[PDB]
């Protein structure tokens, strides 16, 4: 892994060294080129994972995710980029650092063999996306925001931090491997019951978990448009991660311990998605469509059969594309007329005509449209639900439309109707947004023609 | 008044001085460049070549391997009236149940 | 064709009966038949036997990799890492080979069921048996493994089954 | 110039130059963990009668 | 090789071809639309080859070129089966469109992006071809999806009309429980089957359950508009005028019907959704009928009348007559395309009218719609010889000789009365009598593109039925032997309909003015169902998405729970722990307390 490793840690002297002028075109390039090499460890095993070293490690599960993060930061250069013009080269060569930063750590969060080290890393992450948030922040908003991320996020991952320390304690090995091919059952007790709690308690506040997912709209809605990208595409994946990952030692107690945080997954799924229906922010909508695929994706872990996991796979890579191209989308918005409101912007199908097409397609892969990725992971989930039980059925088919009714609700009153009058600054779309969409948009329906990339290891 | 504050500047338009602008830099020739670097190795590179790459990649899920595996199997056991798909995974002879 | 073995995807020998009119009139399938005939297959054939010269030229070989067999989980000692490294890799290989056996046997199924049309429920009893049986002998082998699944939660569950047997032919026999 | 061009477009080699030393790094890690090359049940052989190792 | 795979094959590609072109400089002039139908054309030549090829030795085969995906023991590949039903259905598809993508160049000639249109008819009837050839559950939810979504962008065609995005959108919702529906079911058969292909579903499912096939029967009425879900067709007509005869009236809204008619072996085994669908099938065409007799708007009364004929070809599923149900869907498709298409062009004569209070006169302005439109009409109620009748008089037949429900026989015979009825209410209103339009007289039907595609529905109307009676082979057992007065029984009821329909609608003419009565202003206000089942749901979910789960639990209680309440703990900790005087005495005093404390507490 230290060939996708060292060049993050060659492009961070890249920008501190670059000329003014030439820090995005320097960083965008060369992160394409990343990108390009990490495509590599799309070539899985059928048996076993690919193990570098002692230290990294790649899956079918962490490939995906790794490419996805690396074909992720030129994106999130380009929108950077958009808005950031007037700020100074130093601040600029800082903002580009933190992306960096936050890059690397990813990508060693992913590749980590040990889950001591994986701990570290996953919350080494915080603090470049709460200094993008708390500093490069256009609202005042962005201070509380920061403080409700942090502290929710803390909260849930310190008893994990003991859980991973006793877990050491108790059987010799924090490693995957170790862990996987010694693992023993755990026998129903207050004590296995509370390290079960820790473990997946951390990790289902960073997922979010419904009624631990107030920092989420606090957080996307407030934060820079790279931090918002970031923030959903990848940083929600490193819960369901950790949950497949941590799940190995867990059972039988699993099969006991997940009616709460089912319940809780389905029936906010249900919730969030009717508060996408009665939303005045695009952002808050947005995010509460994030909230609701991700507790979709909580439902298939905790069931946690074979058909699930690919699934769950399917629909993070998807939710994470997606959910990037609609905060570029409303970004590109908000730049116009410099609010967020839904209402006050309307006849964009008319006045932009290729953004009004690149709305359309994004709402469309949002609700599952077949035969895209997005489509393909819900119903490998639905159908693992609809094994363990007959009435998740009714509550998939409920929350599918209402996803349909609150994406088409967004198309409609962003994009038909008739303009707004006085909103006059309404200028022709730039290539660099057009191609920022086309660079969404386009790999979501290649994966639709090669799905079993993104299938996970239970493929 | 409790400031002395700079008033809140009007929006900047990159269309007003460069007609034929990609939206990436003020400069014209750094903004071209941008655009051309952006598109062509994107575009052309990441798109085209990761995608031929990745559909050309080699059979190491060994999912042909199986396939062949399964259809020698299936020959061997139906040419002599063996199951083709045994009860046990292991040997009930190798297993030592408790008494 | 040779390409693939007509014992491993058996299919009964066709009967196709001769044509015997009754009218003065053309036939205009016939006659479709003809000009497609005259019109695609002639330059289709043309242009693949070309391209079969072609690779007739540049002819080159590539093989069928053999793997030896291990010793499994049940001859691996108790936190043995390497030998269960190996029983591990050999049982989820077994796996993938059984999955693409019920495959097979499936396909077989439908091929039977398309091809007999109108009597399929007859017909096809042979095929529906030979499933039903595999699809029984999998399911009980890899039926509620989970998604953690391994070797050992498998002959745990052969254990235990084997438990439930003999616990039940000491109770007949009784 | 090129004295002048160079000043500016020599950040462009950083990213290649550290690919390839990842690229080495890995070669090195790789070849510290020679421990049961050749060895393994699954893959064990004879070698042949030109080469050294089975892999690097 | 056969000829079968190849052509049929070929006819789906070559449909597909000029989407392909729609970056180019054709895309760009005006060729687009005539390079798009001659395609469609040639399209539908290529199909109508196959077709003879199974007339004559029923030649039926699967296609599973390519192999999508493998997970574990279940296979997703692209296989396309081309069986009776797609080899009838494709011809007859193609034709329609063929029709329609002319009388669209002629009708929307002064549209900004008559282009776009045309690329978006293409869309949906690739969709539909998809739809139709599909043999695998995936496969055919992806032309279902494709085609629902044709359908929400072809009907909110004017994006500037709120009335046609809120059409739009409702036709969304009700597909989307309908695609609950078809979940349910696509879910079931994987989990019992191992399978999403209908060989293997065939195979396995020697007696269906009710959950699969209720999943089935949900989707279809979602797809078809049945009783419940049944307002979004009439709303649809929101969208222009070509949208409204191809795709909701004759080819998307059979989806459902065509759905239930693909797992008719399973429908064979089962008998209480049989019962479910009869019923359902006979209380949709006797209310939408019932709707239809009293409409203003004749998009409304010919999409009633579509309605109605959808709920007649339930009513045949679920006497267990599926093929009947096939032979029905075609000759709907053309005489309800081609009636479609005559009110088109009345709308477009009289300067966008579409309000027979406001027509009249028009049998003899406008001679070759006109008996175009009498024609489609008697072959909608029945003529003893059209196209119409090989279909709906051996459906009524079926129904009346059957072991059926005697309320839903009854009501498919009151439901063939009103067809009756609203057909001469059409005539009535719309050619006879005098003019009541303005007086600025615009009426030109003397297009050649109009009159073509009309020519060509018009054949179709007269002959295709008895051509496609005596070519497919026998597929059910005749009803030879009858009573007299029962074999009449179609003719009789549509003849006194006409009677009734026409005395009622000469009452007219006298200087009578009456009150409206509560029948008709129930059959008028479509039973009052979009009005109640719009406002009411719709405004208790919206409330109760603000008013509890955005402000009272995610605004209020969750933050009232997890991070004010701990704050606020925090605060005023903080506030007791820092509120000291900075006194020595005072926390002297408090270490001789703690000194003592831990001298006697601690042992
Ligand atoms: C390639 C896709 C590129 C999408 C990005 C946008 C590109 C763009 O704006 O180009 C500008 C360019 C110029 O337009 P313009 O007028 O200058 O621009 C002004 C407006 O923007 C003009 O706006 P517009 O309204 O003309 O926009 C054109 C188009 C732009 O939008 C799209 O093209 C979006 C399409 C995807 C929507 C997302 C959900 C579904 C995802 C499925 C992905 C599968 C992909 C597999 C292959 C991937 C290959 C990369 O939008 C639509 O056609 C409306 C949406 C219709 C979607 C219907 C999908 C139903 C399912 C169909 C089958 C799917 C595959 C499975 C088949 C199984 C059996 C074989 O547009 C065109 O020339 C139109 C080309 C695209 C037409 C649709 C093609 C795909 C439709 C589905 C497949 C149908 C079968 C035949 C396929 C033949 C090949
Ligand atoms: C909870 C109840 C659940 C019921 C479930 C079952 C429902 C079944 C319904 C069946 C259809 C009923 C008739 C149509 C109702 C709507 C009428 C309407 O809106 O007309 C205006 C509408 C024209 O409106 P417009 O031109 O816009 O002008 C506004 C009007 O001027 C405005 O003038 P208007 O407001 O004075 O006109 C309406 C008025 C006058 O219009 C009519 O009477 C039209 C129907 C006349 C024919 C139906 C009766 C006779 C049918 C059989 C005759 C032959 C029998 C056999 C004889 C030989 C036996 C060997 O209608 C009535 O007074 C009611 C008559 C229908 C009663 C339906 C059953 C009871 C409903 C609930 C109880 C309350 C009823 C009283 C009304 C409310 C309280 C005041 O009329 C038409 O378009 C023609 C309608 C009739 C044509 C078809 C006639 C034949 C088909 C139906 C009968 C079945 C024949 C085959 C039987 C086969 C058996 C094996
Ligand atoms: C002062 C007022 C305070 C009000 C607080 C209200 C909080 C409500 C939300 C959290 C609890 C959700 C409960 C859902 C109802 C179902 C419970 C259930 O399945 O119980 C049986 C389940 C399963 O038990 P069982 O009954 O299935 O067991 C039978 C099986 N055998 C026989 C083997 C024992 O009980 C548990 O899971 C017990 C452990 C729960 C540990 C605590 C975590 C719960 C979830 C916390 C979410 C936190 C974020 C959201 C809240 C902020
Ligand atoms: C057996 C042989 C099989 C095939 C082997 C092929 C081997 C090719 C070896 C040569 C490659 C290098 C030379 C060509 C590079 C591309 C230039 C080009 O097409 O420009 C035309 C296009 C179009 O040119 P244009 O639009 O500027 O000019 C049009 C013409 N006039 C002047 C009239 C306007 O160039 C661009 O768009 C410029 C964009 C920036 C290009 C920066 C290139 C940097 C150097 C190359 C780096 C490549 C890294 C690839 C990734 C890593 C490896 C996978
Ligand atoms: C303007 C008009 C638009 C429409 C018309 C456009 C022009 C016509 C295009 C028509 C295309 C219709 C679909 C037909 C596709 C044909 C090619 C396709 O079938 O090939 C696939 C090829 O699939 C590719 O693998 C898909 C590439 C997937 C690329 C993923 C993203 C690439 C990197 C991007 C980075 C972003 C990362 C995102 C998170 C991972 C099938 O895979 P496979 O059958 O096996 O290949 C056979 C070769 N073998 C046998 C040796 C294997
Ligand atoms: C299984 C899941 C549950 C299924 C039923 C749940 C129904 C939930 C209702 C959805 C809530 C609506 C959220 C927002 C939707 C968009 C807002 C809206 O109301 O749209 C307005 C729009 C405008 O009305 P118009 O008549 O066109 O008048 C226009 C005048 N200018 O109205 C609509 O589109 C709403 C249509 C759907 C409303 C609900 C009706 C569905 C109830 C029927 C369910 C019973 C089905 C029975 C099955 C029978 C077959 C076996
Ligand atoms: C009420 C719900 C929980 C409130 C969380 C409040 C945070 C501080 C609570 C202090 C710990 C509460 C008791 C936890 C159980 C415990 O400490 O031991 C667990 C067990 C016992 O070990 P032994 O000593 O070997 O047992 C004897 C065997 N012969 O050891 C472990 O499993 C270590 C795991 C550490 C878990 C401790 C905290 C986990 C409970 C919190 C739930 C998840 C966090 C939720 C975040 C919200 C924060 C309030
Ligand atoms: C002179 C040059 C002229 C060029 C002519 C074009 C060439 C014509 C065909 C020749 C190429 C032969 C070919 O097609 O190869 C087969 C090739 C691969 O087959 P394999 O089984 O992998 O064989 C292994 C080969 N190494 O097949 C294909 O790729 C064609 C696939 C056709 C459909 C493409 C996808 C359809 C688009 C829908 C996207 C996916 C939808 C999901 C489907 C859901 C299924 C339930
Ligand atoms: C196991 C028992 C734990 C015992 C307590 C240990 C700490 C537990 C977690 C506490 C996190 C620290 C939160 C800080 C609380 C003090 C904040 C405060 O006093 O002010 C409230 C302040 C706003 O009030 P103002 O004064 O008007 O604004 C100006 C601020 N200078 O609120 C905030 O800004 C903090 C809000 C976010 C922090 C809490 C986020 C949710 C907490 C995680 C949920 C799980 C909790 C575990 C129990
Ligand atoms: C008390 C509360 C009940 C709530 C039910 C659910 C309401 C919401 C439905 C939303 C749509 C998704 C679910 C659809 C379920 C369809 C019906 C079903 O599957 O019922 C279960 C059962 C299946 O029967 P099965 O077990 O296969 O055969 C042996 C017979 N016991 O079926 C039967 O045995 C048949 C029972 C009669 C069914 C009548 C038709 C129901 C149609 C519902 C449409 C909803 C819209």
């Amino acid at each position: 892994m230290l060939k996708i490793i060292i060049p993050t840690t060659m492009l961070l002297p890249m920008t501190w060294m670059s000329k003014h002028n030439m820090i995005w075109i320097n960083a965008t390039v060369h992160s394409l080129l990343i990108s390009l090499i990490s495509l590599s460890l799309l070539n899985q095993l059928g048996e076993n994972s690919l193990n570098f070293s002692l230290t990294f490690f790649s899956d079918s599960l962490s490939a995906p995710l790794l490419v996805l993060t690396t074909w992720l930061l030129p994106l999130m250069l380009m929108a950077s980029q958009s808005h950031l013009s007037k700020e100074t080269t130093t601040r600029k060569k800082l903002y580009i650092t933190m992306l960096i930063l936050l890059q690397l750590f990813l990508i060693m969060t992913f590749t980590a063999t040990e889950l001591i080290l994986f701990y570290i890393l996953f919350e080494a992450t915080l603090v470049p996306t709460l200094i993008i948030i708390t500093r490069w922040g256009n609202q005042t908003e962005r201070l509380n925001a920061g403080l409700y991320f942090l502290f929710y996020t803390l909260a849930g991952s310190l008893p994990l931090l003991v859980a991973l320390v006793y877990i050491q304690n108790t059987t010799g090995s924090l490693n995957f491997l170790i862990i996987h091919y010694w693992s023993h059952p755990l026998s129903n007790s207050w004590s296995n019951i509370f390290m079960w709690l820790a473990c997946i308690m951390a990790f289902m506040v960073k997922m979010p978990l419904y009624g631990l997912h107030l920092w989420l709209p606090k957080a996307h809605v407030e934060a820079p448009i790279a931090g918002s990208m970031v923030l959903a595409a990848v940083l929600l994946k490193l819960g369901g991660y950790g949950m497949m990952r941590i799940t190995t030692i867990l059972n039988p107690l699993t099969n006991y311990m997940a009616y709460p945080f089912l319940m809780l997954s389905m029936w906010g799924m249900i919730m969030t998605s009717s508060i996408c229906l009665r939303q005045t922010d695009l952002k808050s909508l947005i995010a509460y469509s994030s909230v609701s695929h991700m507790a979709l994706v909580i439902v298939a872990i905790m069931i946690q059969t074979p058909w699930s996991f690919m699934g769950a796979t399917a629909l993070m890579i998807a939710h994470g594309l997606t959910s990037s191209m609609l905060f570029c989308l409303a970004n590109t918005n908000y730049e116009r007329v410099h609010s967020r409101t839904m209402i006050l912007a309307r006849g964009l199908q008319t006045l932009l005509p290729l953004m009004a097409t690149w709305w359309l397609v994004a709402s469309l892969t949002n609700l599952a449209l077949p035969p895209s990725i997005n489509l393909i992971g819900e119903l490998f989930i639905i159908t693992a639900s609809f094994s363990w039980s007959n009435i998740t059925i009714i509550l998939m088919g409920m929350n599918m439309m209402i996803t349909a009714l609150y994406s088409l609700y967004m198309l409609i009153t962003t994009q038909r109707g008739k303009y707004t009058h006085h909103i006059n600054n309404i200028k022709p779309s730039f290539t660099r947004e057009n191609a920022l969409m086309a660079l969404h948009i386009l790999p979501l329906l290649l994966l639709t023609l090669n799905p079993k990339m993104i299938l996970g290891p239970l493929y | 008044i409790r400031l002395q504050e700079d008033p809140d500047p009007e929006d900047e338009n990159l269309y007003e001085k460069n007609p034929d602008s990609h939206g990436y830099d003020k400069d014209p020739i750094v903004d071209l460049w941008n655009m051309r670097v952006v598109f062509f190795f994107g575009f052309s590179i990441v798109l085209v070549l990761g995608s031929t790459f990745v559909a050309y990649l080699p059979d190491y899920r060994m999912q042909e391997w199986a396939r062949r595996e399964a259809e020698r199997l299936v020959k061997y056991r139906e040419a002599n009236g063996l199951p083709l798909m045994e009860s046990n995974c292991f040997d009930p002879n190798k297993i030592q149940l408790p008494e | 064709p040779d390409s693939w073995d007509k014992d491993v995807y058996p299919e009964p020998p066709r009967r196709t009966p001769a044509p015997a009119p009754q009218t003065s009139l053309p036939n205009p399938v016939t006659y479709l038949t003809k000009i497609f005939d005259l019109l695609v297959d002639r330059p289709v054939t043309l242009a693949r036997e070309f391209i079969e010269q072609q690779h007739a030229k540049n002819r080159y070989y590539y093989y069928h990799r053999e793997f030896r067999r291990v010793p499994d989980i049940t001859e691996c000692e108790e936190k043995d890492i390497l030998c269960m490294f190996e029983a591990e890799m050999q049982w989820r290989r077994d796996y993938k080979v059984d999955q693409e056996i019920v495959n097979i046997i499936q396909e077989r199924l439908k091929a039977c069921q398309q091809r007999e049309g109108e009597s399929y429920r007859q017909n096809c009893a042979k095929e529906l048996e030979q499933f039903t049986q595999v699809s029984k002998a999998f399911q009980d082998r890899y039926s509620d493994l989970g998604a953690h699944y391994s070797a050992r939660k498998c002959l745990a569950k052969q254990k235990q089954r084997m438990l439930a047997e003999r616990k039940a032919a000491k109770e007949a026999a009784a | 110039n090129v004295l002048q061009i160079v000043r500016d477009h020599w950040v462009h080699i950083l990213v290649p130059v550290g690919f390839v030393f990842g690229c080495y790094l890995d070669r090195r890690s790789d070849e510290k963990l020679t421990a049961f090359r050749n060895k393994s049940l699954l893959f064990k052989r004879e070698l042949r009668p030109n080469e050294e190792v089975t892999w690097k | 090789m056969n000829p079968f795979a190849s052509l049929t094959l070929t006819t789906l590609t070559i449909l597909t071809i000029p989407i392909m072109m729609s970056n180019s400089n054709i895309y760009k002039t005006n060729l687009y639309p005539n390079y798009v139908k001659t395609t469609v054309s040639y399209a539908f030549t290529l199909s109508l080859v196959p077709l003879l090829m199974f007339m004559h030795t029923g030649q039926e085969m699967i296609i599973s070129n390519w192999h999508w995906m493998t997970l574990q023991t279940v296979e997703l590949s692209l296989s396309f089966k081309m069986d009776y039903f797609s080899v009838m259905f494709i011809p007859v598809a193609l034709f329609v469109t063929w029709s329609i993508m002319e009388f669209s160049m002629w009708y929307m000639h002064s549209d900004p992006f008559i282009n776009r249109f045309f690329k978006y008819l293409l869309l949906f009837l690739i969709t539909m071809m998809i739809l139709v050839t599909a043999n695998n559950l995936f496969q055919l939810f992806i032309g279902w999806e494709g085609v629902g979504i044709m359908s929400f962008l072809l009907i909110g065609w004017w994006h500037g009309r709120t009335d046609a995005n809120t059409a739009a959108l409702q036709a969304i919702l009700y597909n989307r429980i309908g695609d609950i529906g078809f979940v349910l079911s696509m879910a079931w058969f994987l989990t019992h089957s191992n399978a999403w292909d209908l060989q293997q579903i065939f195979m396995l499912n020697n007696e269906c359950p009710n959950m699969p096939l209720i999943g089935l029967l949900l989707a279809a009425a979602g797809k078809s508009a049945q009783f419940g879900l049944h307002p979004w067709l009439p709303s649809a007509m929101e969208g222009p005028t070509p949208v409204s005869a191809l795709l909701h009236s004759s080819t998307m809204v059979v989806a459902g019907v065509f759905l239930l008619i693909r797992f008719y072996p399973l429908m064979e085994t089962n008998k209480l959704v049989q019962t479910m669908t009869l019923c359902l099938g006979a209380i949709t065409t006797l209310f939408t009928a019932l709707c239809a007799i009293t409409q203003n708007d004749i998009k409304k009364i010919v999409a009633f009348s579509t309605s109605s004929q959808l709920g007649l070809m339930m009513v045949t599923i679920g006497i267990n007559q599926p093929h009947l149900a096939f032979l029905h869907i075609c000759m709907h498709a053309f005489f309800k395309a081609m009636l479609f298409m005559c009110s088109g062009s009345i709308i477009h004569s009289l300067n966008d009218e579409q309000d027979i209070r406001k027509m009249g006169g028009l049998y003899k302005a406008m001679p070759f719609t006109t008996t175009a439109l009498i024609i489609g009409s008697l072959a909608l109620t029945g003529m003893p010889y059209l196209t119409g009748f090989y279909s709906k008089d051996l459906i009524i037949e079926a129904v009346n000789m059957s072991y059926t429900n005697a309320w839903a026989l009854l009501m498919t015979l009151i439901a063939t009365s009103l067809t009756a009825a609203y057909s001469t209410r059409i005539i009535f209103f719309a050619f006879l009598g005098k003019p009541r339009f303005p007086p600025l007289v615009l009426i030109n039907e003397n297009n050649p593109l109009l009159i073509n595609s009309i020519k060509r529905l018009l054949i179709g109307s007269i002959f295709a039925g008895f051509i496609i009676s005596n070519n497919i082979p026998p597929m059910t057992v005749p009803n030879t032997t009858m009573p007299l007065y029962m074999k009449m029984t179609a003719l009789i009821v549509t003849i006194m309909g006409f009677m009734l329909a026409l005395e009622l609608n000469n009452t007219t003419y006298y200087l009578k003015f009456k009150y409206p009565s509560q029948t008709y202003k129930f059959s008028n206000m479509l039973g009052y169902y979009p009005s109640i089942m719009h406002r009411l749901p719709t405004y208790h979910n919206l409330s109760m998405s603000q008013k509890s789960a955005s402000s009272l639990l995610d605004l209020i209680w969750l933050e009232t729970i997890l991070p004010k309440t701990t704050s606020f703990i925090q605060m005023k900790m903080s506030i007791m722990v820092s509120n000291q005087k900075g006194l020595i005495k005072l926390y002297f005093l408090s270490f001789l307390i703690t000194i003592m404390i831990s001298m006697t507490l601690f042992n």
